[PDB]
RNA sequence: UUAUUAUAUGCACUUGUAUGAUUAACAAUGCGAAAGAUUCAGGAUACCUUCGGGACCCGUCUUGAAACACGGACCAAGGAG
RNA sequence: AAGAUCAAGGUUAUGAUAUAAAUGUCCCAGUGGGCCACUUUUGGUAAGCAGAACUGGCGCUGUGGGAUGAACCAAACGUAA
RNA sequence: ACCUAUACAUUACCGCUAAAGUAGAUGAUUUAUAUUACUUGUGAUAUAAAUUUUGAAACUUUAGUGAGUAGGAAGGUACAA
């Protein structure tokens, strides 16, 4: 049920498991099955399966080599450790601050303001879009996005028009807006469980009554000397 | 007298059928076997006695004409149709395509020939199609 | 057939119209008719200088003895009749792209034996002409190189 | 500021046969292919030699062909000239061999074969 | 509408300004056709900052760019069908560009022709025409 | 005597590393929406505008020409190794 | 004394390099009016003067720099980030 | 510390030079498999799939470099016949 290493990416290049394969190292018991197996059949009762040769015969479009797939190697993430009261410095949510939930395999984070407070729904941003203040709220309380996926929020559905298939159809679906019922549920438990938390920090620009105010700073202040 | 050889070198900028529109390198054959319009050595006219034509059908869309090679016996003098030998096909391509690499114990050109097979799909297609149309 | 021989009676022929009639079975008519569609008006200034313009040179008839050949032939257009003795350079060559098709009667065919006797035999018409050895026996390259001994 | 990339990058040597003929440059085309294909130096040199102008091909008489016989360790051998073979009437006894050359006169063919040898097209050799 | 040409590289069409042979706005009679200035007082071919370019190789495009239209269409002089048809296997390479000399009842019989062989013709609206 | 390193670590699978110009996983958006034709991106075409910087008149003899050196108002066509 | 025949010899007997070099043909153009600077100098008080020695530029060379500039400095220019 | 030439470094790209191969297609090569031979594992053969008809007086492939008058050579373009 195993063995090891490479610790070869502290290194860059090296070792730990050349020498150890070593000091456990067989001389003894190399037998091997694996069991290939095609379905290319000509099987003929008359059943008779074939394919022929569709084709690859030349309509000579010059059509690009399809260059494939770069590495899945994990979004190491800048210290920005939820929950941190981050700044979104960009996009409708322009200068409302929001706190970290999670990390999701798209690399990018789930930002909810609370909600209820600051405007700022279950949204998600990148990970550049965002200062990273040091303020925290205690993330431990949350039923976590680990029911919100990739998926989840993706949309149910952009279907160019009403479900089914091809009616010749009509301007306006709903491309942004309803709003979904299951969606709403999952925003009001979380932001219930933040306010919580929330309410112990004391009134001003971005934590619980904190939340509200929209983001100083003011005339005669620094966005380089702001240790955030 | 005959040779896949000397018989590009004679001809390769005095060919009627090798006809050059403006600049532009190298080429055009008109040449009745090119399979592909490229001009090389390979897609013409000899070569001795390895030309695929095809024509189609005259009216629509019976025939892809296939003329049938003829190496080496006739030598490959006038004509009896011998570089060629006119088997007029029918029904659906990809038989008459598996067919052809049957008939090519002569694989030098099996490209050539498909690209003719295609190539007379839009040719023939067009009174059946050229559409949309759901 | 190429080289493309027919009989000897072919130089008989008196009237243009039973000419006609040998050449196309003998399968002359597309080319024939490759001449005559193409007469065309001169594209330059040549048009005053009676160069009138350019019209496929169709068929070269070869004959060994003129027994009404050259009058019937004269007539159709693009189509030139030559004796064994002179074959015109020209003729044969035209534009100095080799390949005229060429039409021999068989008497005529057999005289271009002796008239350019072979590599061993004499050009009796051409004192010390001795068409020339050839550079490559066998100028095919591929088969030189396919080769088994290479 | 290239100190020196001056002259001579242009260099002196024919890497095809400056001549319009069909038949020769098969012929450097065919030794071309035995040249890298098959090592060896004979396939190098007769490659560079049909590249050669007119001049430095002068052409080669038939008495040197017949000196080269009386050459130790020569008998078996067929002699190669890359070039045009003429004719020398002084040699009374023209030895047997196959001469293998690139044109050779008419007068020189028939000495070689009444010799009896063979005249040879360098393809066949 | 028309399938393009085989995968080009964006077409850098490098000094894209017609080069105009030096003082064309100065003079009607020295045309902007390019004539390189050979002469012992020229600023232009000692190549001074702000007399413009003259046309110096590296101005070159890519050989793969190299006459291709920016629909891919590279293009061949059309006299006529049987013209046309060599470019029937080359739909992916080349355009028909039917020759202003040609009248309209072939022009009819060479669009025709191209939209059954599926080969881009350039200029279709070529002497069309209200008109006998 | 001890440490370190390499060899004795095969076979299957692998969106793993490189393979010597290794840009793509992943995703969003416009949109090809029949003809018709929206929308997006991109541009010193002609020419206009707005900003910076650079641009003195060619031909020529001459060591050197923008010269307060010489021909050339402007344009067409003849016109010279 | 040469030509020179024969036998002996560990490592080829300073250092970097070779953009390959040598050689021939054309009897080829273009040139036969030079100009400037470091250094060295002659004539002359001297000259942006007349004339050498060595070497580099300019002549045929912009660009950046010396505000400017044929020549001084830095640098030799395919097209762009 | 900063600024900054067409210099300098790297990269794409032009050209010129360099340097190498390319030319068994009744054949070759790759891929998958069934059979057979040997052996662990490989080849032969059969079958199915795929690539390959090269201006081989050019391409693929490669690297180093480009001022330029006089002048020389090379390769095109236009014009009338």
């Amino acid at each position: 049920k195993g063995k090891k290493h490479p610790v070869n990416s502290y290194l860059k290049g090296g070792i730990l498991r050349y020498s150890k394969a070593q000091m456990y190292k067989r001389r003894a018991l190399y037998r091997l099955k694996d069991k290939k197996s095609p379905v290319v059949e000509k099987a003929k009762v008359p059943i008779k399966k074939s394919k022929a040769s569709y084709p690859t015969k030349t309509f000579v479009k010059k059509r690009p080599s399809k260059a494939n797939f770069s590495e899945h190697k994990r979004n190491t993430r800048r210290n920005l450790t939820p929950g941190t009261v981050l700044i979104l410095l960009a996009g409708r949510h322009q200068g409302k601050r929001v706190v970290l939930l999670k990390v999701l395999a798209s690399g990018l984070l789930l930002v909810t303001g609370p909600f209820a407070l600051n405007s700022c729904p279950l949204r998600r941003v990148s990970q550049r879009y965002v200062i990273g203040t040091s303020s925290k709220v205690d993330l431990g309380a949350f039923k976590v996005p680990e029911h919100l996926n990739d998926a989840y929020f993706r949309r149910l559905k952009a279907k160019k028009d009403k479900k089914t298939g091809e009616a010749d159809i009509f301007a306006a679906k709903k491309e942004r807006f309803v709003p979904n019922e299951q969606r709403k549920k999952d925003q009001k438990e979380v932001d219930a469980a933040l306010l919580k938390v929330i309410k112990a920090h004391p009134e001003g620009k971005f934590f619980a009554k904190y939340l509200q105010n929209m983001f100083a700073l003011h005339s005669s202040q620094y966005p380089h000397r702001m240790r955030f | 007298a005959t040779s896949s050889h000397l018989n590009w070198l004679i001809i390769r900028n005095n060919n009627a059928f090798l006809l050059k529109k403006r600049d532009v390198k190298k080429p055009f054959s008109t040449e009745p076997n090119n399979l592909a319009s490229v001009s090389s050595y390979r897609y013409s006219g000899i070569v001795h006695k390895k030309t695929l034509g095809v024509v189609p059908a005259a009216d629509k869309k019976g025939f892809t004409a296939v003329l049938k090679k003829g190496k080496y016996a006739q030598r490959p003098a006038k004509n009896t149709v011998r570089v060629d030998f006119k088997a007029g096909p029918r029904r659906s391509l990809k038989k008459l395509k598996n067919l052809l690499i049957g008939s090519k114990y002569r694989k030098d050109l099996t490209q050539a020939a498909l690209r003719r097979a295609s190539a007379v799909l839009r040719s023939q297609k067009p009174a059946p199609v050229k559409g949309k149309k759901a | 057939e190429f080289p493309l021989v027919v009989s000897d009676e072919v130089q008989k022929v008196q009237k243009t119209k039973q000419a006609v009639i040998f050449l196309r079975r003998l399968k002359i008519w597309a080319d024939i008719q490759k001449v005559y569609k193409s007469q065309r008006f001169r594209a330059g200034r040549g048009t005053m200088r009676d160069r009138r313009r350019i019209a496929r040179r169709g068929p070269l008839v070869v004959y060994d003895k003129d027994e009404g050949l050259r009058k019937a032939f004269r007539n159709i257009p693009g189509i030139e009749t030559i004796n064994v003795d002179k074959l015109n350079l020209l003729k044969l060559a035209p534009g100095g792209h080799v390949g005229r098709f060429v039409i021999w009667t068989e008497s005529a065919f057999a005289r271009l034996n002796d008239l350019f006797g072979t590599w061993k035999k004499p050009s009796t018409l051409k004192k010390g002409y001795n068409l020339p050895q050839p550079k490559m026996a066998n100028t095919d390259l591929s088969r030189l190189l396919k080769s088994e001994e290479i | 500021g290239i100190d020196i990339n001056h002259k001579y990058d242009r260099k002196v040597r024919r890497t095809e046969p400056k001549s319009q003929d069909v038949y020769l440059r098969l012929l450097v085309k065919l030794y071309r292919f035995l040249q890298r294909r098959t090592n060896k130096k004979f396939n190098r040199i007769i490659l560079k030699r049909l590249f050669m102008s007119k001049i430095n091909r002068p052409p080669l008489s038939l008495q040197r062909i017949a000196r080269f016989f009386k050459a130790a360790n020569q008998p078996e051998s067929t002699i190669v000239v890359v070039g045009t073979v003429t004719d020398d009437a002084r040699l009374l006894v023209v030895p047997k061999l196959t001469v293998c050359a690139l044109h050779v006169t008419q007068t020189a063919r028939e000495r070689i074969l009444k010799a009896g040898g063979e005249v040879l097209t360098f393809d066949q050799l | 509408m028309t399938i393009r040409p085989a995968y080009r590289p964006k077409i850098v069409k490098k000094r894209t300004k017609h080069f105009i042979r030096h003082q064309s706005d100065r003079y009607a009679k020295l045309s902007h056709k390019w004539r390189k200035p050979k002469g012992i007082d020229n600023r232009v071919r000692r190549r001074f900052k702000g007399q413009y370019l003259m046309p110096n190789i590296g101005y070159g495009s890519n050989k793969r760019t190299r006459h291709m239209l920016p629909t891919g269409f590279k293009k061949f002089l059309v006299h006529n069908v049987r013209e046309l048809e060599v470019l029937l296997m080359q739909n992916r390479v080349y355009c028909g560009e039917i020759a202003h000399g040609v009248s309209s009842k072939k022009r009819k019989e060479i669009v025709e022709r191209a939209k059954q062989l599926s080969v881009r013709l350039t200029n279709p609206n070529g002497r069309l025409r209200s008109q006998e």
